[PDB]
C-alpha cells in the first residue's frame, strides 16, 4: 500500500502486478505524501512511455501529491493528464482549488493569445489543460442554476461561447429574467474585459435575442448602440419600431438615445438616419426639439429664486472691478438657467452700467446660461449685439458670440457657418484690441457648437489665428480646436499643436494650447501616453498644468491604478503650486466611479504647507460627491473654510454647494451653517475678498434652475461619462488667473422631474403620484421607510438621490412599466388612456418649437 | 453580487497609499532641509 | 467563491501596512505646523 517502495519496484518484470500495486496507492495518497516525494520522477517518466498503459491511474496518484506539497501549478497538469479519473462533481477542497488555480492561469493566457487569434477559445491555440476545467466548471454552474460564477468567470477568461450558448438554455421569457441576466454583462465587462473588441461582440450578441422585442428591455439596447456607435445597429432599432407600432415605446427609446449619445452618434441619428429613412414623429425628437423643451418647460413651472436674499448680495457695492459683477451675474444666471428670464439685464438697470469693458462679458454670457436650450429665438436674445447691428462697444459685442455657444452647444450645426465666417474675416490680422475680443467669443462659440464633432474647416480657420500670435483671441483659438478634437480626434493635430507650443512662447497661447492638447485626447487611455511623457519631462509650468487634465480625461470612467500613481507623484516632486493643484483635481475625474473613497484620499492630501494643494482637493472632492451620497464629505471641507487663504475659501464654498444640493430638511446638519454664510461672508469685512465672491456664486448653485437642476456626472441616466459635464469642470480650475471661466459650468446642470406626459405628444399635465419621499417640495430659502404617500410627487425638486423608495401608483390614467424608471431627462411614461381628463396644461414649449 | 463590488472599491485606497508612504519620507527630507534653514 | 474570498485577504493584510502610514502622517503634520 505504501507508495514509496512500490514506485521503486517499477524496474522489475510482471507489469500485471504493478496494476494491483497502483490500486493500493490510491488509498494512501491522502495519508502520507512525504515518502512518495522522492519517487515522484518515476511517475512523470512513465507518462510519455507508449508501453505504459497505467497512466490513467498514475495521473490520479501524482495529482494528490504535488498539490499537498504546496504547488498549485502541478495540481492542474497531473489531474487532467488522463482526462478520465478527474471528477469535478465531487464536493471537496481538492478539486475546487485546482479549479480556481486553472482559471487563474487561464485568464492570464487569454489576453496574451488574443493577439495571435480571436478564436482561441474555440480552438486548440490554448493548451487544453487550461481549457478542460474552465469548460467543465461553467457547465457545472449552469446545472446548479447559478449565473454569478458562470458569467463573472466567463468575462475574465475571454470566451464568447459561454455568453451565447448558455443564455439560450436559461431563457425564462415571467418576462423579467432575461432583462437582468444581460444587465450583469454590461456593467461587469467594463471593469473586467480589457479588450475593446471582445466586449464589443458581447453587446452585439444581446441585440439578436432582444431583436424580436417581446416586451423586453429597451434600455439595454440603448446602451449597446451608444457604446458601439455603430450606424448598423442604431438604425436597425428604429426599423423594428416600424413593424411593431407603439407611440409610447418608440418615444422612450428616442428621448433616451439623444441624451446619452455622443456628438458623433447624434449626427448618425439625424443626418445618416434621414438618408436611409426615418419616422417623421421620431425625427424631431432626435433633433433635440422636445429635449430642449424639457429644460425650458420643467424649470419654468416651479422656480423660486428668493429675490429677498438675492438683492442683498448684489446691492452691497458697485466696485471691486469685475470680481463682484461676475459673482452676481453668473450666480443669477444659475437660478434662471433654462427659464429665459432677462430680469437681471432688463429689469435691473444699474448693475449693467457699472460693468467695465471686460466685465460686460459676464453680463452678456449670463444670457447664454439663462436662455440655454433655445433652438429658435436664442439668436434674438443677442440680436442687438449680433454683427451688423453693432453695439454700445465692441468689447461687449464679443460676449454675444459666446452666448450662442452655450445655448446651441451640440445642436449648433445651424450656427456653424454663422460663427465661422466671422472668424475668417478677422483671421488675416487685427488692428485693435477689441477686434480680438470679438473673435474671442467667436472661437469659444464655434467650439461649443461643434464640440465633439471633428471639423477640418473650423480647425483650419482657427489655425490661421494662432499664426498671428494673438494675446487675447489666440487663447480661445486653441480652446475652439480642442473641443472639435474630442474623442478619437486627429493624430496629426496632436504633434502640430504641440510643436506650436514650443515655437510660440506666449502666456495665454501656451496655456491655451496646453488645454487644447488635453482635450484632443479623450478616452484614449494608454494611447495618450506619448503626449503625457513629453509634458512630464518638460519643466514648463503651463505644460505640466495641462498634463494632469490629460490624464483626467483619458483615464476617466473605470479607474486605473497606473493613472493614480502618475497624478500622485506630480503633486509631490514638483514644487509648482498650480501644478500640484491641477494634479489633485485631475484625480477626481478618475475616481468618478467610486465616490466613497474620494473623501479619504483628499483628506490625506488636505494636510500640507501649500494652499493650492488644499484648494485643489476641495473642488475635486465635490466633483464625484455632488450628485451622489456620503454627506460626510462636508466635514472634510469644514477645516478648509477656516483657511485664511482667499482662493481656498472660494473653492470650498463652491464645493459645498455641489454636495449639499437637496440635502436640506433633516438630511444633513451642515445645511444650516451654509445658509448663514451666504450673507455673512459678504457683509463681513474680516473675510477674504475672493471668499465672499464665491459664497455668492455658491448661493446660486443650490438654487440653480429654481432649486431643481443638479450636477450629474457618471450616473445611471447618462450611462457613460458626460462630455459636456467633464469639460465644464476643467474650465473652473482657472478663475482669477485670467478672467472667470465659470460660464462653462452650465453644461452639468440637469433638472430632476418625474412625469408621465402622454402616450403620443407633449403635455406636461398636473397630477399626484402620492408616494413616500422626504419633503423637498415646499422647502425654499426663507428670510426609515414609512410607506406614507405625499401630497405632490410630480416634477419640482423631489428627492432623486433616495428616490429608489418612490413607487408609482397604477390607479391613475397611466400604467407602471419600469416601477419608477427614475430617468429625469427622458420621462414620458406609458399612458394607457391618452386624450383623457388628466388636466392638461399647455406650456410655452411651442415657442421653442 | 454587491460583495464583489464593495471589495474592488477598497483597492482604490490601497493603490495610492502604497506610494504615498514614500512621498511623506521624501517630504520629510524636505522638511528637515527647511528645518536647518530656519535655524 | 473561494477565489474571490482569497483576494479579499489582501485588503485585511495591507490594512495593517496602511496603519503604519498614519504614524508618519502625524509626525509629518507636526513638521508642517513647525515650519
Amino acid at each position: 500500500t505504501t507508495a514509496a517502495p512500490l514506485l521503486a519496484l517499477l524496474r522489475e518484470n510482471q507489469d500485471s502486478v504493478k496494476t494491483y500495486a497502483l490500486e493500493s496507492i490510491n488509498n494512501v495518497v491522502d495519508q502520507l505524501w512525504s515518502e512518495i516525494s522522492n519517487e515522484l520522477p518515476d511517475i512523470e517518466a512513465l507518462y510519455d512511455d507508449d508501453t505504459f498503459s497505467d497512466r490513467e491511474m498514475a495521473a490520479l496518484i501524482a495529482s494528490k501529491v504535488y498539490y499537498n506539497l504546496g504547488e498549485y501549478e502541478s495540481a492542474v497538469k497531473y489531474a487532467l493528464a488522463a482526462k478520465d479519473r478527474f471528477d469535478i462533481d465531487e464536493k471537496s477542497q481538492f478539486v475546487e482549488t485546482i479549479v480556481s488555480k486553472s482559471i487563474e492561469m487561464y485568464v492570464q493566457e487569454a489576453s496574451k493569445q488574443y493577439t495571435k487569434d480571436e478564436q482561441f477559445y474555440t480552438k486548440d491555440i490554448i493548451d487544453p489543460k487550461l481549457t478542460s476545467i474552465f469548460e467543465r466548471m461553467i457547465e457545472k454552474c449552469l446545472k446548479a442554476s447559478e449565473l454569478k460564477l458562470a458569467l463573472g468567470i466567463a468575462l475574465e477568461g475571454y470566451r464568447l461561447d459561454i455568453i451565447e450558448s448558455a443564455l439560450k438554455s436559461k431563457l425564462d421569457q415571467s418576462t423579467s429574467e432575461n432583462v437582468k441576466i444581460i444587465n450583469y454583462l454590461l456593467t461587469l465587462a467594463i471593469t473586467t474585459v480589457t479588450n475593446s473588441k471582445f466586449r464589443s461582440s458581447i453587446l452585439r450578441k444581446s441585440f439578436d435575442f432582444l431583436m424580436n422585442m417581446p416586451n423586453c428591455d429597451y434600455l439595454t439596447l440603448n446602451k449597446v448602440v451608444v457604446n458601439l456607435n455603430d450606424a448598423g445597429l442604431a438604425l436597425q432599432l428604429f426599423k423594428k419600431l416600424k413593424e411593431e407600432n407603439d407611440e409610447g415605446l418608440s418615444a422612450q427609446i428616442a428621448f433616451d438615445l439623444v441624451s446619452s449619445a455622443s456628438q458623433q452618434l447624434l449626427e448618425i441619428l439625424v443626418t445618416e438616419l434621414t438618408a436611409q429613412g426615418y419616422d417623421p414623429a421620431l425625427l424631431n425628437i432626435l433633433s433635440g426639439l422636445p429635449t430642449c423643451d424639457y429644460y425650458n418647460t420643467f424649470l419654468l413651472n416651479n422656480k423660486n429664486i428668493d429675490i429677498g436674499l438675492l438683492n442683498k448680495s448684489k446691492s452691497s457695492l458697485d466696485g471691486k472691478f469685475s470680481l463682484f459683477h461676475t459673482a452676481v451675474s453668473v450666480a443669477n444666471g444659475f437660478m434662471h438657467a433654462g427659464t429665459t428670464d432677462n430680469s437681471f439685464i432688463k429689469a435691473n438697470l444699474p448693475w449693467l452700467g457699472k460693468a467695465q469693458n471686460w466685465a460686460k462679458f459676464t453680463a452678456t454670457a449670463s444670457l447664454g446660461v439663462i436662455h440655454k436650450g433655445n433652438l429658435l429665438e436664442g439668436k434674438k436674445v443677442m440680436a442687438p449685439y449680433l454683427p451688423g447691428s453693432r453695439a454700445s462697444s465692441r468689447f461687449i459685442k464679443g460676449g454675444s458670440l459666446y452666448g450662442l455657444g452655450l445655448i446651441y452647444a451640440g445642436f449648433g450645426r445651424d450656427t456653424t457657418d454663422y460663427l465661422k465666417n466671422i472668424i475668417v474675416e478677422n483671421s488675416g490680422t487685427s488692428g485693435d484690441e477689441d477686434v480680438d475680443v470679438l473673435l474671442h467669443g467667436a472661437s469659444l462659440g464655434i467650439g461649443l457648437a461643434a464640440m465633439g464633432s471633428a471639423n477640418i474647416e473650423v480647425y483650419e480657420a482657427l489655425k490661421e489665428v494662432l499664426y498671428n500670435d494673438s494675446a487675447t483671441s489666440g487663447e480661445a483659438a486653441a480652446l475652439g480646436m480642442g473641443l472639435c478634437m474630442l474623442g478619437t480626434g486627429k493624430p496629426e493635430a496632436i504633434h502640430d499643436m504641440f510643436t506650436y507650443s514650443q515655437e510660440t512662447q506666449h502666456g495665454n497661447i501656451t496655456r491655451g494650447l496646453a488645454v487644447g492638447l488635453a482635450l484632443i485626447n479623450y478616452g484614449r487611455q494608454e494611447l495618450a501616453d506619448d503626449l503625457i511623457t513629453k509634458m512630464l519631462a518638460s519643466d514648463e509650468s503651463l505644460l505640466r498644468y495641462g498634463g494632469a487634465f490629460t490624464i483626467a480625461l483619458a483615464y476617466a470612467g473605470t479607474g486605473n491604478n497606473s493613472a493614480v500613481k502618475r497624478l500622485l507623484h506630480v503633486a509631490v516632486s514638483d514644487s509648482n503650486d498650480d501644478v500640484r493643484r491641477a494634479a489633485v483635481i485631475a484625480l477626481g475625474f478618475v475616481l468618478l466611479r467610486d465616490y466613497t473613497t474620494v473623501p479619504r484620499i483628499v483628506q490625506l492630501l488636505s494636510k500640507s504647507h501649500n494652499a493650492h494643494v488644499r484648494c485643489g482637493t476641495a473642488f475635486a472632492l465635490g466633483i464625484a460627491c455632488a450628485g451622489k451620497g456620503l454627506q460626510s464629505a462636508i466635514d472634510v471641507l469644514d477645516p478648509l473654510t477656516k483657511d485664511p487663504v482667499d482662493f481656498v475659501r472660494q473653492a470650498a464654498m463652491i464645493a459645498l454647494s455641489m454636495i449639499l444640493i437637496q440635502q436640506t430638511e433633516k438630511l444633513n446638519p451642515q445645511v444650516a451653517d451654509i445658509n448663514k454664510n451666504f450673507l455673512s461672508v459678504i457683509t463681513n469685512k474680516h473675510q477674504e475678498g475672493l471668499a465672499k465672491f464665491g459664497a455668492c456664486v455658491a448661493q446660486g448653485i443650490m438654487n440653480a434652475g429654481g432649486r431643481n437642476v443638479t450636477i450629474q456626472l457618471e450616473n445611471a441616466d447618462t450611462g457613460t461619462l458626460d462630455t459636456k459635464s467633464v469639460v465644464g469642470l476643467v474650465m473652473f480650475s482657472q478663475f482669477w488667473y485670467w478672467f472667470p471661466l465659470a460660464h462653462f459650468l452650465s453644461l452639468s446642470f440637469t433638472p430632476t422631474t418625474v412625469i408621465g406626459i402622454r402616450g403620443s405628444d407633449q403635455a406636461i399635465p398636473k397630477f399626484q403620484m402620492n408616494c413616500y419621499a422626504k419633503e423637498d417640495a415646499f422647502s425654499y430659502p426663507r428670510m426609515k421607510y414609512s410607506s406614507k404617500p405625499y401630497k405632490v410627487d410630480n416634477m419640482t425638486r423631489i428627492l432623486p438621490q433616495q428616490s429608489r423608495y418612490i413607487s408609482f401608483i397604477k390607479d391613475d390614467r397611466f400604467v407602471p412599466v419600469r416601477k419608477f424608471k427614475g430617468n429625469n431627462g427622458v420621462v414620458v411614461l406609458r399612458d394607457r388612456e391618452p386624450k383623457e381628463p388628466v388636466a392638461l396644461i399647455e406650456t410655452v414649449r411651442q415657442m421653442k418649437d | 453580487y454587491f460583495k464583489l463590488k464593495k471589495l474592488e472599491k477598497e483597492y482604490e485606497l490601497l493603490t495610492l497609499q502604497e506610494d504615498y508612504i514614500k512621498d511623506e519620507q521624501r517630504h520629510l527630507k524636505r522638511e528637515l532641509k527647511r528645518a536647518q534653514e530656519e535655524v | 467563491e473561494q477565489k474571490i474570498q482569497e483576494t479579499e485577504l489582501k485588503i485585511r493584510s495591507k490594512t495593517e501596512n496602511v496603519r503604519r502610514l498614519e504614524a508618519q502622517r502625524n509626525a509629518l503634520n507636526d513638521k508642517v505646523r513647525f515650519i
